[PDB]
């Protein structure tokens, strides 16, 4: 309802493969009373 | 627009502010209010609704 939420967290790991069966909530980190009716979305490249 | 222009010919600076009413939520808004924190008495508050 016109209100864009992102969440986050962060954590140090050493297993490759996979996620590991470890448990850990998301705090809230940042608002934006913007609404906009997206659809699709794509992840940027670096160099 | 000359000084020697004699009062309603002189420049009037004018702002309009226009209002609207969108349905995405509003964003400018008033000031507080304040007042004084008041301890270990029975009264009534108002904390951010
Ligand atoms: C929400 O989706 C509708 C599609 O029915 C679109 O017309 C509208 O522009 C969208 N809202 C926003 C803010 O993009």
């Amino acid at each position: 309802d016109g209100y864009f939420k992102i969440y986050s967290k962060h954590t140090p790991i050493n297993l490759v493969r996979g996620l590991p069966q470890g448990f850990s909530a998301l705090e809230p980190l940042v608002d934006l009373p913007i609404g906009i009716n997206i659809t699709r979305f794509q992840t940027l490249h670096i160099s | 627009f000359q000084p020697t222009y004699g009062v309603g010919y002189q420049p009037y600076r004018v702002v309009v502010l226009s209002f609207e009413l969108l349905h995405a939520p509003a964003t400018v808004c008033g000031p507080k209010k304040s007042t004084n924190l008041v301890k270990n008495k029975c009264v009534n508050f108002n904390f951010n609704g």
